[PDB]
């Protein structure tokens, strides 16, 4: 769905979780090999923003 | 019967002004910052510029 964040819409979803919990739900995902090959890009944001 | 002196009391402001005279004309304060954001317009867009 459309998030319309800061004013700009896009189709993608975006998702935030801390560095610890991401290979966990990673982890979790394993059994689902298509959805992981849907992911489309992961990036580092600082936590201040 | 004068002597040189007379040339002395000659005035020479041709050469300063000439020297005053500007290289480069700006048509800029400064130059212009040529960088394009891959996503292109929406950083302006988040600050309503």
């Amino acid at each position: 769905k459309g998030i319309t964040y800061d004013y700009i819409t896009s189709p993608v979803n975006l998702y935030v979780m801390n560095r610890e919990d991401f290979n966990n739900f990673m982890d979790k995902m394993s059994k689902y090999p298509w959805i992981t090959q849907n992911f489309q890009k992961i990036i580092l944001i600082p936590a201040t923003f | 019967l004068s002597p040189t002196a007379l040339f002395s009391k000659f005035n020479d402001e041709y050469n300063y002004y000439k020297e005053l005279r500007a290289e480069y004309k700006d048509l800029a304060l400064q130059p212009p910052t040529v960088t394009s954001s891959q996503m292109g317009n929406a950083f302006q867009i988040a600050n309503s510029i």
